[PDB]
């Protein structure tokens, strides 16, 4: 949640509630575009924060969590036309490749 | 980071259907392959090259080396339509192919 439209240099914080597991090694926002194309938005190691983002979004995203209440965050900042899209998160079980569903989405559009 | 050749993959229920990826650089064989059916999210189906996921059935198989890996499906069935796509996990980031989409042929 926390999707909705935003005009061009807004901001907005994503949530993402997660139950079935009390924590997940690595949760990551990953998006997809309105022409299917996915993205990888970043990825956040809760409990010491460590994070890391591609250029794309480097220095105006903000992924964050939260170990106690079970919420992964992100807070985007000086949205671009570009960030459209629809927002997951997934977790990375431990020797696990890439990052395994369990969102339903949220659509964000800037415009 | 990934390509992903064919884009489009026309195939009849019963065929057998190969979709592939390769990487910039080598990496071991951290790979992944989604199916995101339509009007949903994405699902895992194979990690680790070719580890096949939790429920999925047998006629998903993966395999690769160095750069190149493929999706590999027996006999196509009719809930296999959707988009595919690869992901590789080999450090970060994890960037995904840009995806082929499989369509059944039908009369």
């Amino acid at each position: 949640s926390g999707t909705v439209l935003a005009r061009p240099g807004a901001s907005v914080k994503m949530s993402c509630k997660a139950s079935g597991y009390t924590f997940t090694y690595w949760m990551h926002w990953v998006k997809q575009r309105p022409g299917q194309g996915l993205e990888w938005i970043g990825a956040i190691f809760p409990g010491n924060s460590d994070s890391d983002y591609n250029q794309k979004f480097k220095g105006k995203a903000k992924l964050t969590a939260v170990t106690s209440t079970s919420n992964e965050t992100a807070y985007m900042d000086l949205s671009s036309l570009t960030d459209s899209a629809v927002y997951y998160c997934t977790r990375k079980d431990y020797g696990t490749e890439v990052f395994v569903y369990w969102g339903q989405g949220t659509l964000v559009t800037v415009s | 980071l990934m390509t992903q050749i064919p884009a489009s993959l026309s195939a009849s229920v019963g065929e057998t259907v190969t979709i592939t990826c390769r990487a910039t650089k080598n990496i071991y064989s951290y790979l992944a392959w989604y199916q995101q059916k339509q009007g949903k999210s994405p699902q895992v189906l194979v990690h680790n090259a070719k580890t096949l996921t939790e429920g999925v059935p047998s006629r998903f198989s993966g395999s690769g080396s160095g750069t190149q890996f493929s999706l590999k499906i027996n006999s196509l069935q009719p809930e296999d339509f959707g988009s595919y796509y690869c992901q590789h996990h080999y450090a970060t980031p994890y960037t995904f192919g840009g995806g082929t989409k499989l369509e059944i042929k039908r009369a």
